[PDB]
């Protein structure tokens, strides 16, 4: 599921679900 | 960064796990 175009929330939602327990960080700029 | 790599471009799970704790 993210081998696509992911924007705004969905990068997020993306995030969340591949990195876990290890967090991540969201770094628009 | 995150956004020109995976919102105008299309992303991966290596891009994705850049950012990863």
């Amino acid at each position: 599921f993210v081998n696509q175009h992911l924007c705004g929330s969905h990068l997020v939602e993306a995030l969340y679900l591949v990195c876990g327990e290890r967090g991540f960080f969201y770094t628009p700029k | 960064g995150i956004v020109e790599q995976c919102c105008t471009s299309i992303c991966s799970l290596y891009q994705l796990e850049n950012y990863c704790g």
